[PDB]
RNA sequence: ACCCCUAUACCUUCUGAUGAAUUAACUAGAAAUAACUUUGCAAGGAGAGCCAAAGCUAAGACCCCCGAAACCAGACGAAGCCUGGUGAUAGCUGGUUGUCCAAGAUAGACAACUUUAAAUUUGCCCACAGAACCAAAUCCCCUU
RNA sequence: ACUGAACUCCUCACACCCAAUUGGACCAAUCUAUCACCCUAUAGAAGAACUAAUGUUAGUAUAAGUAACAUGAAAACAUUCU
RNA sequence: AGUUACCCUAGGG
């Protein structure tokens, strides 16, 4: 048993400097002892991992999946937090920056050992648009990447 | 000599063009020099992982 | 249990730091990794005859490439400079052909030159002169 | 990073199929008679007994793990089963955990080869001569 | 003629490719005697070192989110129906 | 001294 995700929203940071960008609200929030195996967690995990809250947790109200109730109830939680504990004005300018699920203190059944299955899930907000996706490499890229590869070649093994 | 680093290294690691006519020549022969060109062997820069073959055409 | 082994994450350790860059469970659990690396020491003691035969393989690549260059062949060039009483190595040859062309030219001057004198020597045999390339330098 | 070149997993048993998912812990050489080494004392040693034709006293340093069917005794159930004898025994596998240096593999019917230490003097290779009547060579062997 | 070894030379270093076995020298960790005092020294000792025993125990994998398992229907969840 | 299609155990082919 580690409790390091709730000891992350107790960091202090430094009062900053008027000419100093304004650093991003950081929410971290989790779960514990899900009836749910981390497996399958894990793809509502991804599902959601660059998502504005607000697309998430319409995502989440529409997956038939049993995790997606519970963490569209962490997501909920997360978000009044940040807004109230955090000091994060708007409750849309937040998006998913972590989501993972981790395995929980399983127990052990007898039938024939059977598992009955627990997990966590994890969630990290940040405030501000979700960051853009990366786009998808052109041709001018590989070509340039390409005549790099080759002007970095050397005369191997010689003076 | 006295050639910026950049262009020493493009010059250096070139491929030139070479034209080989085929008419009456056995064709093994032609391999020979067509290999040797295209895989570079012909350079004394030549490395296996230098990718410095040159190009063949033959007619 | 009077006395146990304390001192083994460190044995463990002196394996596992030698398998950090494998792939799959080699480079975790020790059992694996120990085979594979005790395997990768006796590589990397067998790889300096090799690392010096692939040295010689390339040097011998570059001056055949470089004295086709010149329309000599390697044989002629190796030969044929011995005869000069030039004890130039493989390396060096290849350095010459790569970074010094003009010298590389001269040697293979140098080497057709004498390449040519024994061809003239063998072939109207008796007693004629030498070549002037064909002398040799005594030593005592 | 990959691309190139090189590279028949390991252990055991054969003259050269077996086992192992992985991690952590546990897990396997026990005998000082003589001899040797190092001390003490010395025709004596030893704190009775014992040994002594340099001996005697003391120390050091040599001898693994797992794995039958059985038999016996006494119970418990309806020959079986249990406990004890029992770490039974016999075969045959398998396993036996740090490093370095030195020496270190093929006859046979105990022997051969091998290790350590010690004492001494020839060892190997071999030239003439020399070894049976009814081919190769071998034995012997001074020189070197 | 050239290519081509761990052979040989070359610059330096040299005790540093045999099974069991035997002999010699070190030695991790532990405990003791005396030191030492951010982890050691000289000795004495010993349940004293594990990539393997279809070894034992515990954790967690793979197979695998696979095989398999479960609740007759509508409704006011009263009731009615099949 | 035979025998075990009631055989049993450790191994080998």
């Amino acid at each position: 048993i580690s409790r390091k995700w709730e000891k992350k929203n107790k960091i202090v940071y430094p009062p900053q400097l008027p000419g100093e960008p304004r650093r991003p609200a950081e929410i971290y929030h989790c779960r514990r002892q899900i009836k749910y195996s981390k497996d399958k967690m894990w793809y509502l995990a991804k599902l959601i991992r660059g998502m504005s809250i607000d697309q998430a947790l319409a995502q989440l109200e529409f997956n038939d999946k049993k995790g997606a109730k519970i963490i569209k109830e962490v997501l909920l939680e997360a978000q009044d937090m940040a807004v109230r504990d955090h000091n994060v004005e708007f409750r849309s300018n937040l998006y998913i920056a972590e989501s993972t699920s981790g395995r929980g203190q399983c127990l052990k059944r007898i039938r024939g050992i059977m598992e009955k299955v627990y997990c966590h899930y994890f969630v990290k907000l940040v405030e501000g648009p979700p960051p853009p996706p990366e786009p998808p490499k052109t041709a001018v890229a590989h070509a340039k990447e390409y005549i790099q590869q080759l002007r970095s070649r050397t005369i191997v093994h010689t003076l | 000599s006295s050639f910026s680093r950049a262009p020493q290294q493009w010059a250096t690691f070139a491929r030139i063009w070479y034209l080989l006519d085929g008419k009456m020549q056995p064709p093994g022969k032609l391999a020979a020099m067509a290999s040797i060109r295209l895989q570079g062997l012909h350079k004394p820069v030549y490395h296996a992982l230098s990718d410095c073959g040159d190009h063949v055409v033959i007619m | 249990l009077r006395n146990r082994v304390t001192d083994r994450y460190f044995r463990i350790q002196e394996v596992l730091k030698h398998a950090r860059h494998f792939r799959g469970r080699k480079n975790r659990c020790y059992r694996l990794a120990v085979r594979t690396v005790i395997r990768a020491f006796v590589k990397c003691t067998k790889a300096r005859y090799l690392k010096k035969k692939n040295m010689r393989t390339l040097w011998i690549n570059r001056i055949t490439a470089a004295s086709q260059e010149h329309g000599l062949k390697y044989p002629a060039l190796i030969g044929n400079l011995v005869k000069c009483q030039v004890e130039l190595n493989r390396k060096v040859l290849a350095d010459l052909a790569i970074y010094e062309p003009k010298t590389f030219k001269s040697l293979a001057a140098l080497a057709s030159r004498r390449r040519h004198e024994g061809f003239a020597a063998a072939l109207g045999d008796g007693k004629e002169p030498e070549g002037i390339f064909s002398r040799v330098v005594q030593y005592h």
